[PDB]
Formats: structure tokens, sequence, C-alpha cells
RNA sequence: UCUGAGAGUUUGAUCCUGGCUCAGGAUUAACGCUGGCGGCAUGCCUAAUACAUGCAAGUCGAUCGAAAGUAGUAAUACUUUAGAGGCGAACGGGUGAGUAACACGUAUCCAAUCUACCUUAUAAUGGGGGAUAACUAGUUGAAAGACUAGCUAAUACCGCAUAAGAACUUUGGUUCGAAUCAAAGUUGAAAGGACCUGCAAGGGUUCGUUAUUUGAUGAGGGUGCGCCAUAUCAGCUAGUUGGUGGGGUAACGGCCUACCAAGGCAAUGACGUGUAGCUAUGCUGAGAAGUAGAAUAGCCACAAUGGGACUGAGACACGGCCCAUACUCCUACGGGAGGCAGCAGUAGGGAAUUUUUCACAAUGAGCGAAAGCUUGAUGGAGCAAUGCCGCGUGAACGAUGAAGGUCUUUAAGAUUGUAAAGUUCUUUUAUUUGGGAAGAAUGACUUUAGCAGGUAAUGGCUAGAGUUUGACUGUACCAUUUUGAAUAAGUGACGACUAACUAUGUGCCAGCAGUCGCGGUAAUACAUAGGUCGCAAGCGUUAUCCGGAUUUAUUGGGCGUAAAGCAAGCGCAGGCGGAUUGAAAAGUCUGGUGUUAAAGGCAGCUGCUUAACAGUUGUAUGCAUUGGAAAC
């Protein structure tokens, strides 16, 4: 029948937990970055996003989605 | 296998590793019939260049009939 | 129910071929189940096995057998036909005297010494008469080894079509058929009962409650094997009653005897 | 067993119907009754047929001619 | 039926027999007439186009031995290549192998040839057969299986018969070889053909 | 070379309009009688109804700690997995209830899409920290287990730095709604394992990690045309319609949101209702076409019912997760466990469609470097006259017709019938004895020699020999292999429709039938007997669609009296239209190109003793671009 899905049921659910926190950590920036628009809260979204979109939790389009309309405001200056 | 019981039949056809026997493909390489061994395939022996050259290598059963035939020889050309 | 009928023997003969300790018979008298069974316990076990099984609702029912007939000599009889049908003329004037025999079977005599009626006329309503033995005037009883004599007959020359003469046969028939007032003639059986002579006292007031003759016993030197006539009717509920009256020690074989004259309390039951 | 309850026509010699008997019914027509388009095909799980009719044996459903 | 066991009454109901004429020897009354007791002067009750066509197919077919199924089975290859059909069915059922058989004297009828081959008394291209089902072809040769060679009645029919035409055979060795495809004028036959033509509407 | 069969029936008779049946093939087929044999093919059409039990996808120790064992004081060589971690479980396998709509089919575009793993080259594989399972300990219990503290390791996780190239924004090159190419700002990489040469030195070799660059693969997205019926369904619609800003999707978009604005679609059939998996195709027809969409193949759909979401490149996932609902099972009643429309199998229904099977030998998949492991995919076996096909129940001599049936009913004679009695020959099959192959030279393993960027070597590639893998099978086939015709016939009809006739019984009765209709004292039409014919290991019986059938007529019909010209008229839209010239060519005609898969129809060829079959060689309408022709 199945012999190894328990692992995938318990391997996902702390996972799960490291990607929450990424994207909370995303979150911040990008509020910080809202809050008032300057050139190191942009700097700070980028050095603190590039590595999530590295990695598989978001893919690099809506990173590129995500600086384009921040660096627009910040253009908006 | 495909074609009749005691009387096996494998069609040489270049295909991706993603799908079941006897379903969506690219290319009709040729065939080869267990049923009668004399050294003897139908290849045409252009065709499987391009399908070789684009991925999909072929099923893993038939790389001593190709080196019989003669293609693994200048296939190996581009990593020479 | 008939569907739990069906439903019935689908599953006894399955139960047949894989428990025998019974067997299943099937007459054509109106459709019944006599079944082999062992006290009321075997067939509770059947019922019990069948609805938790096979979901059946069933209830058992009584024995119902039937009786042969045999009527008084008449003297003459009125059959009449009288109908304007089939295109032509119908008509069919029969006067018999129904004489039953017990020496030998059916035989047809005909006292029609002038010809009034056709000898091609005569073959057909003998056989309905033949066609007619089967259903007697009040139930349908069985009329077996019956005598019929043609004492007078008169026919249409132009007319009369032939099976009217049949169609009318059953007709008289009935007629002072129910004037007759048939009595009846039951299936007498024999039944040997090997007893150790200690608990006859029972069997022997069962067998004289079942309207039988006994006034001894008849001993195989070391044991008593008695023979008592019976009549069928009531012996079936007479099989439990003797295997609790000498606590299952003695059973019994039952063997076709012979048809033997009815009393009047037979024939008062013989409808509603 | 389905919804519709209809009429038949008996064939053979004799019957075997009395009343209250399960049995098969195929597709036909007889041209002497008024709607009645089915046969009792004899031989089924209940009725039993002509037991004698050699010449037709496929129909009024009967053993193999007497040896 | 592919074994009748009774062909006498054919012969006599059809007039007519497979070899040229064996099948009235006087034994008893020699009679033409049908076979059975039909009256002497009735003929038949209805003789239209289709009795005819259909007792000419008899004829043909139970001249050969072949069951209807199998007949409408080579009609329906014949209808492959074209030409003249007509005698292109001819040829074609006489390409069988019993037929070549008696072509080539081995044994006087077809039922017999073809107790010879199922029993594996003959060898063909250094394979058994067991079948007379054989679509010859031209430049083939047959084998007798020398172990069954002491057959007493190939032997004794081997001189006494006919050899066609379009066959040629070294009896002496008892091997035959197909020459050529028959033909209409040197086989004894008169059937209609067209009438077996027109009659099979399966195609 | 190729493309079209009729007949019966309403009337005293005849003609005509019109209807019905028979003469034809066929299946996801069943029923009754039977009954040798092989190959091939096929086997829930109904209840997407429940489902007992076992089996249905796992793998990696040459990834890691922990734990056992074989022998060895210790180191160790090997087999294992409870766990962590990695890959794969999103494939393969089935089932057709909903869906009448860009779902499918078809040609296409993604100046709107990701594409791990396979192919190509390249910047490279730097350095630390903290982690937790198993285990140890304590409660609870029948196990079940869960809960609570302590310790650990990595290719698990999170930081530190370096970047060709990428990403992001300013400046300049640059395009048939957007994109090329320069300089600059900004910013993000990881991880090791096995092996060899070395005393250590380092280097190399194999897997693999990360940023790339390449194609290919696969998926997604919208449009053209085609794709059931119904008018006894007249208006449907409100995120419905559109602009702006934001969010979000893998990207584009009322996909969502805030404001504002009010149409869209329709009589050319929306919308509502009924039915339905679509397509290649099976069948029939010569064809236009009709019918059903069983195997088989592609697509979508769903996974007890309905909602969601995490996981990962790929799901809202046939046997992952949560919840609700219905159902069901177990329990020491504390609480748990479950979804055969996966394979067989059981219940029920129905008239009805298989065994609770042997192995990965061939193929594929997943992992692994490999020995290899899982494979209810698959290859087989078995059942099932379910279909197709070959194949038998022998063959040759042998009467004025053996006996006898039957008939002639009147005998004399015919018939059964060369069939038999009898003679000869022979054993497919049968029974016994033996030999007994191919399907597999596929993959590795080991010894040889060579090749390559290369070295001191080891590893990758090719050539050679040996090891072996076969469930099937005691198969096939054959063999002074024994015996002997021996072990092997049915089913329908016999008035005409359409082939073959007589007797007896039966008296509008019993009874027949697809049609005409027979039977009221002689039935060729009932029952039966003899004989005969039509098929055949099958034969007939009913149901389905087709042909017959121009009986929905484009092919290929009509409207005076047989059904049918509206009661007449005005006319919207539609359809159809005087002559000459021009232009392009909207269709059409006609080329090239790419697309109409495989299997299948059709033609040739080839191996199955041979046909059945399978494979191969071609062929097949339609679509779009492109150039000609301008008669319509």
């Amino acid at each position: 029948n199945i012999k190894s899905n328990e692992k995938r049921l318990r391997q996902n659910i702390k996972r799960n937990l490291n990607n929450k926190g990424q994207k909370t950590k995303l979150k911040t920036n990008v509020k910080n970055f809202h809050k008032e628009i300057n050139l190191d809260n942009l700097g700070n979204v980028y050095s603190q996003a590039d590595r999530l979109a590295r990695k598989g939790i978001i893919s690099t389009n809506r990173a590129r989605r995500l600086k384009s309309r921040n660096v627009a405001v910040l253009n908006k200056t | 296998r495909m074609g009749r019981v005691h009387y096996p039949t494998y069609r040489i056809v270049a295909v991706d590793s993603r799908v079941k026997r006897d379903g969506k493909y690219i290319a009709l390489i040729g065939h080869l019939n267990p049923a009668l061994k004399e050294n003897k395939c139908k290849i045409d022996e252009a065709v499987a260049l391009e399908w070789l050259n684009k991925g999909a290598k072929p099923t893993d059963t038939v790389r001593s009939l190709f080196s019989q035939t003669g293609l693994w020889k200048k296939f190996v050309e581009s990593k020479k | 129910t008939k569907a739990d009928q069906e439903k019935m023997s689908i599953a006894l003969s399955k139960l047949a071929e894989e428990d025998p300790t019974f067997k299943t018979f099937t007459d054509p008298e109106t459709g019944q189940t006599i079944i082999a069974g062992m006290g009321e316990l075997h067939l509770d076990i059947l019922v019990d096995r069948m609805r938790r099984e096979f979901k059946v609702e069933v209830n058992v029912g009584a024995p119902q057998v039937s009786f042969r007939e045999t009527f008084n000599k008449e003297s003459e009889v009125e059959g009449k036909y009288i109908k304007q049908s089939g295109g032509r003329g119908q008509y069919g004037h029969v006067k018999i005297r129904f004489e039953p025999n017990k020496d030998k079977g059916f035989e047809f005599v005909d006292k029609i010494v002038g010809g009034r009626i056709p000898r091609e006329y005569i073959k057909p309503v003998q056989a309905g008469l033949e066609n007619a033995m089967a259903s007697g005037p009040l139930a349908g009883y069985p009329m077996i080894d019956i005598k019929a004599t043609l004492f007078d007959g008169s026919f249409h020359e132009v007319d009369s079509s032939e099976m009217a003469f049949k169609i009318a046969a059953s007709l008289a028939l009935k007629e002072a058929g129910k004037v007759c007032s048939p009595v009846l003639l039951e299936p007498i059986m024999a039944i040997e009962v090997t007893v150790p002579e200690q608990y006859f006292g029972d069997t022997m007031g069962d067998i004289s409650s079942r309207r039988g003759l006994i006034e001894g016993t008849e001993q195989r030197d070391n044991v008593q094997v008695i023979k008592a006539k019976v009549p069928l009717k009531e012996m079936f509920g007479y099989a439990t009653d003797l295997r609790s009256f000498s606590q299952g020690r003695g059973n019994y074989v039952m063997q076709f005897s012979h048809y033997a004259e009815t009393p009047k309390s037979v024939v008062n039951e013989i409808i509603a | 067993t389905n919804g519709f309850e209809v009429l038949t026509y008996i064939p053979g010699e004799g019957h075997n119907l009395q009343e209250h008997s399960v049995t098969l019914l195929r597709g036909g027509r007889v041209k002497d009754l008024p709607g009645v388009r089915y046969h009792i095909v004899r031989g089924t799980l209940d009725t039993v047929g002509v037991e004698k009719r050699r010449q037709q044996r496929s129909a009024y459903g009967a053993k193999k001619p007497k040896a | 039926m592919k074994y009748t066991g009774s062909i006498f009454k054919r012969s006599r109901r059809l007039g007519f027999s497979l070899l040229e004429n064996n099948k009235e020897f006087s034994k008893g009354k020699k009679r033409k007439t049908i076979p059975g007791q039909h009256g002497n002067r009735f003929r038949s009750s209805t003789m239209s186009g289709y009795a005819q066509q259909l007792q000419e197919k008899q004829r043909m077919q139970y001249m050969y031995g072949i069951t209807d199924k199998q007949f409408r089975r080579l009609f329906r290859l014949v209808l492959k290549q074209r030409g003249n059909l007509a005698v292109n069915l001819f040829r074609v059922l006489e390409s069988r192998l019993d037929n070549i058989v008696y072509r080539m004297g081995f044994a006087p009828t077809r039922r017999s040839a073809r107790q010879l081959v199922n029993h594996g008394h003959v060898l063909l291209n250094d394979r058994t057969v067991d079948t007379p089902s054989i679509i010859l072809n031209p430049g083939d040769k047959v084998r007798l299986k020398a172990k069954t060679i002491k057959i007493p009645i190939v032997k004794a029919a081997s001189e006494s018969g006919v050899v066609s035409p379009f066959v040629e055979t070294n009896n002496k060795t008892f091997e035959g070889t197909y020459v050529r495809f028959p033909e209409r004028s040197e086989l004894p036959a008169g059937i209609n053909e067209s009438y077996v033509v027109e009659w099979y509407k399966r195609l």
C-alpha cells in the first residue's frame, strides 16, 4: 500500500513554518517601504527578498513585479 | 509489448520519457523484430540523430543494437 | 409471498447443496414445500439461517393434502346445450347414468342402440369426461377409475358443434354431481413403530386418537414392532406428538398402504 | 419488474401455467387479439414445454428426439 | 457437410459426378431420377432463376467438398484481384491441394486425398501438411514423405488415372510440380459460372 | 478496371397515391436444442450501490546519527531498517454521473506563459552558527500510543563574503501594443560524498550541489470555422458591461478590490428545458449520408458527497492534509480506524457476460555507481461456442436393391441404399515411450586490447570471450512411440412469399404464423411418421442500427380530383435579380509549402503448414500561407 507518506506528512509542516517566517519578514520590509519611500528601505527589501527569490518559496516573477512596483513610487519623487 | 501474443513487437519510436507505451510521441525511427534476430533492424540512421540531439535518449535496451548498427560512434562525436 | 417463495427456493437449493440433512418435495396439489424436519427446532434453524443471512420474511404453513372422490350411483341426468353462437347452430342433449367402480379403471359404454348420435361425435366427449375426471363438482378432488355409460343422447343434424358435447359433459356432471353428495377416499397408510415396550401406552393412545385399529402388540421376539393403520390427514402433528411421548426414543417409517373409505366426520369438512 | 405490465400469448399444445409463476417474456406479435405483442417462451425458470415436439425444438422447449 | 459419407444421393439428384461416371454400377436399378420418395413424375415446386442458381451453386460446391462459409471467404479474397473472375474462381478453387492431388493421379477422389493429407501422409516445402486449404503458388513442388509411400491405393492409382495438362509429375518418385493455371476448355465442366457469380450477394 | 436485383398485400377485375412485412449484413449481445479441435479476438450496456480479507509506489547506507548480527582483544569487512534527509509518489490503472461549453476536433497566436529532472557551453564548487528526530528518562494503557525533560549529525536549516552572467532603475544604440545593445547604481552562491596517486604535500578522477546559458519536453492561456433536439422555451443578465488606481495569478485580463460610467447578447433562436463523454473510427450504403461512439489510442471530467488549503517544478491530488455531511467498522466504551468508478472477489439488480491465479523472462517507470529492489502496468495461465478462422466424426471395393421402416395404401414393386453386411488402407484427434528448441545473446559482472581532454594512477566509450537470467512448457515440432475406424452430428424448413412432398390421427376443436392466411368430416399450411432439402460444430429465436426505402427526395418527391397552395392583401429583414466596361480577387479553378497522430479503411509485399492474423511499403478528404486565371 503505502509506507513512507507520513514522512512527507510531518516533513512539510516545519518547512511551511519556515516559509511563513520568510514571507512575514518580506511583508514587514514591504510595509516599512510603504510607510515612506527612500533608497535604504528599497535596498533592505532587495537584500532580504532576493534570498527568498533564490529558493522555492516565491517565484522570481512576483519578486520582479514587486520591485518594479516599488521603484515606480521611488521614481515618483 | 505490442502486436501479437507469442509474436511480440516494439517499434523504434522517438519519444520523451514522460508517458506510457503506445501514446504521444514525436517521430517513428524504425522497428526491430526480436522474433527473428540476425543482426538486422529497421533504422533510418538520419532522424535518430535529430532525436538524440534534442535529448530524450532512447530506451536502455537498444544501446547494444545501436552500437551494432553504428550509431553510437557517430553520436559521441559531439562530446569529442 | 411468491417472491419470498422464489428466493426461498434459491436459498434452499444451495442449502441442500451444502448441508445434506433433509429433503425437499414439491407436489402439484397446490404448490407446497414438504420439508424433512427433526422437531420444531429443525424448521426454526431453517428460518433463522434464511432470514438472518438472505433477508427473507416467511411464515410456515399447515400440512395441506387432498382426498379422492366417489359419489352415489345416480339414475338420470339432463344435460342441455342451448345457444345461438359460433356462426352456426349449437346444441347437445346428454343423459348419462354415471357409475363409479373399484375393480378396474375407466371404460366407456355406448347405450345408443338406434344411432341417434353419430359415432364420430362420441370419442371427443369421452375424452371430455377423461378431461373432467381430474376436477369434480365440489373442489376438483381426484376422480380415479370411474366408468361412464352414455345411456341416451341427441344432437342437431346440421348443427350441434362437437365441442359443445364435451362442453356440456362437465355441465350436467356438475349439477347431478352436486345432488350426488360424494363421499371421500382417504389415503390410509401403515406405520411401523419399534418400541422397547415401556412407553407404548402414550403411543397406543395417540394412535387410537388418530382413528386407528389397535388391540394388542406384535413383537419381533425381543422388541415390539407394531403396525398401525393411519389416515394421512393428521399424521404430520402425530410425528412430533409420538416423538415427545417416547422422549424421541422411538422412530418410524412411512409407507403407502392404499386408499380407504372415509367416515362422515371427514366428509363434513370437505367444504367450508 | 419495471413499470409497465402487459399481456402475452401462450404457445404450444397444452400449458403449464396456472397462476403466480415467474417466466420469460420475449418480443413478438400475434394477430388474433388486440394489443398482444409478446410471447411467453417456454423452457424457462418455471414453465416446462410440449415434451414431444421434435420438429420444432428450439422453440417450445423440449429434449432431443427420442432415442 | 465437410465429410458427407453419402455422395450417391447427391449424384442421383443432380445427375452429375465428381469422376467421369462411376456412381451407377447397376447394383440394382440404375435410375437417374431424384433419390428418396417424391414421385417419379414430379420435378420441383419452384423453378425460377433462384432455383437454378442455387442448383448450380450446390453442384459446384459439392464437386469440391467445400463448406459455404469458406466459399464466401474465397470469394472475398477473389474480389481483391481483378480480371475475368468467372474463370478465376475456377482457377483458384482448383489450386486447392486435393484438387491438384487428383490432377496428379495420386488419388481418385478429393475425399480420399483429404484423408491422406490430414493424417500426415504428404510433405510440401519440407513442412508437414494436414489441410488442403493451401493457396498453391506457381513454382511449387510436393513430396510424399517416403515413409508413407507404401500406401497401396496411391501406388495402384498412379498409373490408372489421367494427368491434367497444366501439371507435371515424376510419378516414379511420386512427386509432382505445378506448371501453370488451369483452363476452362481443358477440364470437364459445363457449369454456368455466371450464376455462381451473381447468386452470392454478401458482397 | 471500378459504381444501383426484387416480391407480397386494400378492390368482381384493373390503374394510381400511400403504409407494413419478407429476400442483406452486424454487434459490449441472450434464450432452447445440442456439441471434436487449434489460433486470433472479446467478455457489467443496467446500480458512479455498499463493499469482508490479502495484494496494488516505493527507493537511496557509495547521504547521516542511532541499533543488531556474522568472525576479529580494539580497529574493522559486510546484511538490515525504526528515524532524519534526498528523489519519486502530480506517473501508470480504471470509470463515464454531471458538463450542450473554446470542453472536445481543427488551423493558429502567446510584443502575455513556467518548464526540476535529459541535451549545449559557462561563472563555480569559500567560510561559520544554531538546530531536532531515533535514543535516555518520567505518566497512561490490553496493546495502542501520545504527552513531558536531556543529548546528538549531515547533501536538513539559518547567517558571514566573493561574482562572469542574471534581476532591478538613469544615460545612449534601437521595433511590426512592445524589443534589441552600451556605461552606471543595486543585489543575491552553495555541500559535500566515493576513489586514486602520493610518508605527510597537493592534485586528479566519479556522483552531486549553486548561479547560469542552450534547445527539446510537457503544461497553461484567447480567438477563426465546424461541432444534439426543443418556439407547447421572448426577452436573459447583474461583476453583468467599460475607464481609471491598487492587489493578485506562472503570466494577460472585473480575476479581486475603491471610485466613476450603463450596456452586452438576442427572432440569423439568447435564455430555459430534455438528452449526451468528445475524436480517429466500428457497422451499413456505390455515394452523398445514417447509426453507435465496446475494445485500442488523445483530451477533459470526477475519486463516498461538498468545501478549502499545505507540499513540491508540476495537485487543489484514484489509495496526501483539515473541516462539514451521509454511511460504515472496532473497542477493556477511555477513544479510534475506513472509503475496490486499482486486480481478482462478494452482496443486489438485471435475461446476462470470467479465477477471491503464476512472475517481473520481454518492455516501461522510481531510486541507486552498481549486485539490485517495488511494479494487480505488464507478460502469462484459466474460465467463458462470445465472435472469426482452419480443422475432424475416416477413405477406396462391395445387390436388379440384406432385414426392416415408409410408401405403392390394390400385394405385384419402389424407397431408405454403397449408406449398410462384409473386404482393404490409414491414424488429424485419441493412448502410451523419448528427444525436446525459439521467445534473451537483451543488462550487468570478470578477465583482454584500444580511444579520448589526462595522469603517477583511477575512472567514462568502443571491440573480444566466459557467467548466467524462460513464469510460460512434459508448449510447438518430430521421433521402428503402442493400439485400433476406432474416441467423436446437430439444427430449421418442405402451400406461395424464398428450396425441397406423401401417408396417418385431428373435424372452426385441439391447434398454427414475419406476410398472404389454413383447419365446419381429403389439412401437402395443425400433431405425428417416412423421405427430402438450407446451414453447420454450430443451427435456429426474439432487440437494437443500416440496406431494401428517392419512406424527409442537394444527390433523388410533390401540392386540380388521393394527405398537401395559407381567405385575400400591404409590406420590415432575408433570398434571388436588365446590359457594357474597369479594378482587385470575397468564393471558385489551379500550383508549392506546413498541418490532417498511432493503430484502423483500401492496394502490394513478408512470416506464421495455410487461410484467420500481425508487420511493412504507400494512399485518404480538411485547414492556413504563398503565386497565377478573371468566365461566373
